[PDB]
């Protein structure tokens, strides 16, 4: 390299320049560009031998009956012969409010009196001035007029209508106080979701002065948000401070050009009130749409850092070259990414990782150009081939060892199990290795092209430079000596505190919310300002979330769980079926299904609800519908010779759908026969007791146990392999239980290689151990203050552990190798040389990724945000407590205890 | 209970609407992904027409199949030793208009066993009453009984 890149940089310049543009073009041209479709692309982890299981069952659900010529496991439909060939007064309600409808909720203002009756007015009128007045396919228009269909389904609706009004605003306010009086004596009753077309009703009636199908509306599925069974008072009146709003239309994807025309601009709703919780099930659709538009702040954030760069060194023209190296480092490694190995996905992250690897970028050009300007200092009357070859020698496997570490970290993070962050991982290495080699090569040829009232400016930056350099050379020592014990001090009680808040205290825990609702956008935007704070306050949702959910118990045998779905990174796409090679024919085959049932039938998570008929195993059922004779087949065995049971099987169920047929919909006990006429696979299921829980160690007790006992077999030859099967619902719990190994096993990956490469850098055991303590000290405060700040794990605070050692290393490696000067004490002169020699390319080495993600901050999509404090505070901590305490520690001990093998390296 | 009249929507609005009848998604044929959605009915108790040989009728929407037997067993009551006779439940040749919704299979043209006149006009009504959709007196041969899907 040095050989001929002396006054010759122009060549690899160019093809270095080529080599970018052809692998821009080729990324760009032959592999399919990323979705972005979904955020939670591929949270689903695969191959954990449980998601294994899962996936097999849904792909098999997938396959369900065609009704004619399934052509797959479903069913017996081969058998088709047969052996033959409002503005109105009343009655105004078209439907009864659900899920399925659009919603919205209002806050009141510093009102705060939610019930006052200009509050109600103006609620319904801005809603359907807001929603109404724009072009609408309409709502269910029982009537003709498609207009006044659902009028905006809200309470000033049922007030109107207790008044009996073709109108809703004229409201003269006495009904309100009228129906108030009602609602707390029907809130006292305890009432039905009754039918009530007529006055009639079939159950008891607790008062006929309650309107038919009103009161339980509103005390159940309408605004009224605080349960309203409070026992205190009349004065104690609240004032329902959360109110809630049906859509008179439906929630789907089509109205995402209503509320981004007609709903985002608007600061707020009015002075009266103003919305809070916008539920428009859109919330997945126009995210990628904000995470296009929302994209500025990581231009701020290069801008800015490319502008500190040039602070640093004044070759203005350097640093804009080596920030394009950065980004053409980026799309050289995407190229590589979706094209070099075959395998392609793109989850999302990728597009918050592009921070930290310039980050890392700007770090690993600081300390080149510093090493130049070093030996360019000494014997500058020297060849530039010369000077080439020593700044090469001084700063390149620097370079590549603070580089190394990260592409290490990544490199192990590929380990874990979720796909949204293998993927994440082994682009992300790819990228910062790249990023190495081509800076290692560019970098020098750019820098040896460098041939070449502005004055008072050009003053204050000789005079604030000095003043840095004076910072760094008396301040930095004097106060880590001076105190030597004050900040060792402070930094243990730091740990502890940290290991205190991470192991009893509030601590790092795993994900709360349902897989398909994590809050992607900013907690304070609307659209989940809905979840994790008002969903919990609605009678209809939380009455109905978490609610005698028996978990099932299930199992399967004509199929055998081989994910065939690219294993090693999947795609998040690709599966397919199976069959095994089993017969249940047998009679001892189907006596044991029956004697399996009956152990089933003693267990303790069982639940004996004893209202079925055909929803548990079928052999049973058989039972039942047999000694039905005249037909021919009755009167045998409960085991069959096969032969009667060949025949009857298809016969009876056959003849269970002609007398009442029940919808089959792949998920019922139905046993699954093929195209040609064969039964293939016997799904069943039962009822357990452990109410579907979401936490992580209840579902753990339950599948463990579970699985536990139906691993034993112990079955005859025939259908005896591999068939334990049990799966319930319990992909929450797969998740969550990969997604805490995963960033265990990783963070371990990665302290071992940062201790490793510590070793295999200063060959000193002692120091190598002592900026061991220091990062874990790091990696335990941050995670606190994280914890601190109510970050559950997800599929992105989980790489960020592990990337904190390998951002965190970055420092103690410099600071170990700066043990040169060898002087007369053993503690004092070294570590303050050190110091001295290494403070600003340190500082200025965090500062501009501090800076970055600070002004990252403020942006809607949460990955972004995220991320930007995430790194704000690892860099902060990571410098800090790097110089403090990594010197404090040395300051009281002797390193000069090592162990060395040969001296041929340098550094 | 009335002899429905000729052309009278019950639901009071156009087909291709969110009330009861939403709108039009996607072809299906013999061989086509969402086909599996499609189920047989096989209610001996119903004569079908089958003019395709391939069971255009015969098989349907299992939402669209639970309403039809409702139906079923709703007139056999109010009308003794009558056998209902679907014309044509989803079509795949193309017997109606294109984009019509025969062709998703959320709909069904139903007539009576003997091929009578007052009695469409009553089982209009009574299609109403076994709570289907959108039913319309589209021709004076058959009367159109219209479902919504789920999902
Ligand atoms: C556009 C990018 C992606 C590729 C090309 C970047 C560089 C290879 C270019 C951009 C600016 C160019 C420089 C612009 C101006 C000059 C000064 C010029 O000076 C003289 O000829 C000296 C005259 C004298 O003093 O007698 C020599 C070429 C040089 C260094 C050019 C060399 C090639 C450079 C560095
Ligand atoms: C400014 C550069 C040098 C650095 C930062 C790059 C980002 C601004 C780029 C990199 C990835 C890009 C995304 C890659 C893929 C897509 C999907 C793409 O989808 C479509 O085109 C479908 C919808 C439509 O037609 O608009 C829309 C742009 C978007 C979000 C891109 C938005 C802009 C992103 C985030
Ligand atoms: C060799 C030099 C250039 C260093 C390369 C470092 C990384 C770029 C390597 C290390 C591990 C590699 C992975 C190891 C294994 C696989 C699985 C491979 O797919 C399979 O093996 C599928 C199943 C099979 O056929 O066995 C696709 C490439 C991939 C992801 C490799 C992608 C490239 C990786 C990340
Ligand atoms: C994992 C991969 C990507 C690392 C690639 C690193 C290389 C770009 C670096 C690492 C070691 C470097 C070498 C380390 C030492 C030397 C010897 C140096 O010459 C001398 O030291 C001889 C005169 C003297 O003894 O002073 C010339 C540069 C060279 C070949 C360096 C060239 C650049 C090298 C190969
Ligand atoms: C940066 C490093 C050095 C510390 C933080 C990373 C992990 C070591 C932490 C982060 C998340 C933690 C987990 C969060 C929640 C739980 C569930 C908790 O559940 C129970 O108490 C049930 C019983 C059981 O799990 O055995 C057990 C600890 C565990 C696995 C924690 C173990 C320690 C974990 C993996
Ligand atoms: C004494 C000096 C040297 C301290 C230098 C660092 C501070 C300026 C940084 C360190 C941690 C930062 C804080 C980290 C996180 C947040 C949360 C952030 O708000 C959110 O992210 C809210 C998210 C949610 O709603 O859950 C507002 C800024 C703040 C307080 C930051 C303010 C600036 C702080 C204190
Ligand atoms: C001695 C100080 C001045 C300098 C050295 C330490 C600082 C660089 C850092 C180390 C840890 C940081 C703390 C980490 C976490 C938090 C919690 C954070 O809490 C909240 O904002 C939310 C509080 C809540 O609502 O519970 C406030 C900032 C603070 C104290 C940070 C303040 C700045 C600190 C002390
Ligand atoms: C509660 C009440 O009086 N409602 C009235 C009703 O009495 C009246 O018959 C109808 C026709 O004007 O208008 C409404
Ligand atoms: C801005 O928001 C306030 C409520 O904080 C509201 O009263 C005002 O009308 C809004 N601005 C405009 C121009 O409507
Ligand atoms: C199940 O347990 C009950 C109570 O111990 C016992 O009466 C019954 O015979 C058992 N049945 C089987 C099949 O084990
Ligand atoms: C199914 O069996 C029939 C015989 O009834 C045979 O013609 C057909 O090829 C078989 N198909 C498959 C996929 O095995
Ligand atoms: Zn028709």
């Amino acid at each position: 390299y040095a050989a001929l890149i002396a006054d010759w940089p122009v060549v690899v310049l160019g093809m270095c320049t080529m080599f970018i543009v052809v692998c821009a073009l080729v990324g760009v041209l032959v592999p399919e560009l990323p979705d972005f479709s979904d955020p939670l692309l591929g949270f689903e982890p695969r191959g954990t031998a449980i998601g294994q299981r899962l996936v097999t069952w849904n792909n098999m659900v997938k396959n369900t009956g065609y009704k004619a010529t399934l052509a797959n496991y479903p069913f017996k439909y081969a058998d088709e012969q047969a052996k033959s060939h409002n503005f109105h007064k009343d009655s105004f309600f078209c439907d009864v409010p659900s899920d399925r409808y659009s919603r919205v909720v209002f806050t009141s203002s510093g009102g705060e009196t939610l019930w006052n009756l200009p509050a109600i007015k103006s609620m319904c009128n801005v809603d359907n001035s807001r929603i109404r007045s724009h072009p609408q396919f309409g709502d269910l228009c029982q009537r003709t007029t498609a207009a006044s269909c659902c009028p905006s389904w809200t309470l000033g609706n049922y007030i109107a209508i207790l008044n009996n009004r073709s109108s809703c605003q004229k409201i003269v306010e006495r009904d309100v106080s009228h129906t108030l009086k009602l609602l707390r004596t029907c809130a006292k009753h305890y009432d039905m979701a009754a039918r009530r077309k007529d006055q009639l009703k079939c159950t008891n009636v607790p008062r006929k002065c309650t309107k038919y199908n009103a009161v339980y509306q509103i005390l159940h599925y309408l605004v009224d948000k605080d349960f309203m069974t409070p026992k205190t008072a009349d004065y104690a009146t609240p004032a329902l401070k959360y109110s809630m709003l049906f859509s008179p239309t439906e929630k789907g994807e089509s109205m995402m050009n209503i509320y981004l025309d007609n709903f985002e601009n608007w600061n707020s709703s009015d002075g009266v009130t103003t919305i809070t919780g916008i539920e428009f099930g859109i919330k997945h659709s126009l995210f990628q749409d904000y995470l296009l538009m929302d994209t500025v702040y990581p231009a701020i954030a290069i801008v800015i850092v490319l502008l500190v760069m040039c602070v640093y060194t004044k070759s203005m023209f350097i640093t804009l070259m080596t920030m394009f190296a950065i980004i053409s480092s980026l799309i050289v490694s995407y190229f590589l990414y979706r094209v070099v190995f075959h395998f392609e996905f793109f989850p999302f992250m990728n597009l918050t990782a592009l921070i930290i690897l310039v980050g890392i970028g700007a770090n690993n050009a600081f300390v080149l150009c510093d090493v130049w300007n070093y030996t360019k200092f000494d014997k500058p009357h020297a060849e530039t081939s010369e000077t080439v070859s020593i700044t090469l020698q001084h700063a390149a496997l620097s370079m590549f060892v603070t580089s190394f570490t990260t592409a290490a970290a990544f490199y192990a993070n590929y380990v874990s199990n979720i796909t949204a962050i293998r993927c994440f991982g082994v682009y992300a290495g790819t990228a910062i290795l790249v990023n190495y080699v081509l800076m290692v090569t560019w970098l020098p040829a750019v820098v040896v092209l460098h041939e070449r009232a502005c004055q008072k400016c050009h003053k204050v930056l000789f005079a604030i430079s000095e003043a840095s350099r004076i910072f760094f050379e008396k301040v930095l020592p004097c106060i880590v000596i001076k105190f030597r014990y004050l900040w060792l001090f402070w930094f243990l009680a730091l740990t502890v505190g940290g290991a205190y808040i991470v192991c009893i205290n509030p601590k790092m825990k795993l994900p709360s919310l349902e897989l398909s609702e994590f809050q992607v956008f900013r907690s304070s935007h609307p659209f989940e300002r809905y979840d994790a704070e008002y969903k919990k306050l609605f009678m209809f949702e939380r009455v109905h979330h978490g609610e005698e959910l028996h978990m099932p118990i299930t199992v399967i045998w004509g199929v055998s769980p081989e994910d065939n779905g690219n294993p090693l990174n999947p795609k998040s796409k690709g599966k397919l079926t199976l069959d095994s090679s089993f017969n249940i024919a047998s009679p001892a085959s189907q006596a044991w299904i029956l004697h399996f049932c009956q152990k089933l039938r003693n267990q303790t998570f069982f639940y004996q609800t004893d209202e079925q008929d055909f929803t548990s195993c079928f052999i049973e059922t058989f039972k039942q519908w047999m000694e039905n004779q005249d037909c021919c087949c009755s009167h045998w065995s409960f085991p069959y010779k096969q032969e009667i049971f060949e025949l009857c099987i298809k016969r009876a169920i056959m003849e269970l759908e002609r007398s009442t047929g029940y919808h089959l919909d792949s998920k019922t006990p139905g046993p699954r026969f093929d195209i040609n006429d064969t039964i293939r696979a016997v799904v069943l299921e039962f009822q357990s007791t452990y109410l579907f829980t979401l936490a992580y160690e209840k579902m753990h007790q339950f599948y463990k146990e579970v699985d536990s006992w139906i691993s034993s077999e112990l079955s005859s030859a025939p259908e005896g392999l591999s068939n334990g099967w049990f799966v319930s619902n319990l992909e929450f719990y797969d998740l969550q239980d990969s997604l805490s190994d995963g960033t265990l096993i990783a963070m371990g990956l990665s302290v071992a290689v940062a201790f490793s490469v510590m070793l295999l850098t200063t060959w000193n055991i002692i120091i190598s151990l002592y900026a061991i303590i220091s990062i874990a000290g790091t990696i335990f405060v941050t995670v606190g203050s994280l914890v601190l700040l109510g970050w559950e794990l997800n599929v992105l605070e989980s790489v960020t552990i592990s990337v904190a050692v390998g951002l965190s290393v970055n420092f103690a490696v410099h600071y170990g190798v700066a043990y040169r000067l060898a002087p007369d004490p053993d503690r004092e002169g070294k570590v303050i040389f050190s110091l001295s020699r290494v403070g600003s390319a340190m500082a200025m080495a965090a500062l501009t990724t501090f800076v970055a993600g600070a002004m990252m901050m403020p942006s809607t999509v949460l990955a972004y945000t995220q991320l930007g404090t995430f790194m704000m505070l690892i860099m902060c901590i990571s410098w800090a407590f790097a110089t403090f305490f990594f010197q404090c520690m040395c300051r009281c001990l002797g390193p000069q205890g090592t162990c060395g093998q040969i001296p041929l390296p340098k550094k | 209970l009335t002899p429905l009249a000729y052309k009278q929507f019950i639901p009071n609005v156009a087909e291709k609407t969110l009330g009861a009848s939403g709108r039009y998604e996607g072809k299906i044929s013999r061989n086509s992904e969402r086909f599996k959605e499609l189920t047989p009915n096989y209610n001996p108790d119903i004569i079908f027409k089958d003019e395709e040989n391939t069971g255009a009728d015969r098989l349907m929407t299992q939402r669209c199949k639970d309403k039809l037997n409702a139906l079923a067993i709703s007139v056999m009551n109010q009308w003794p030793g009558v056998k209902l006779r679907v014309t044509e439940g989803w079509d795949e040749d193309g017997h109606h208009s294109e984009e019509s919704l025969h062709y998703e299979g959320r709909a069904v043209d139903i007539t009576t066993s003997d091929r009578d006149r007052s009695k469409y006009g009553m089982l209009a009504r009574l299609a109403v009453e076994a709570g289907f959709d959108w039913v319309y007196y589209e021709s004076k041969a058959h009367i159109h009984c219209s479902v919504k899907a789920e999902n």
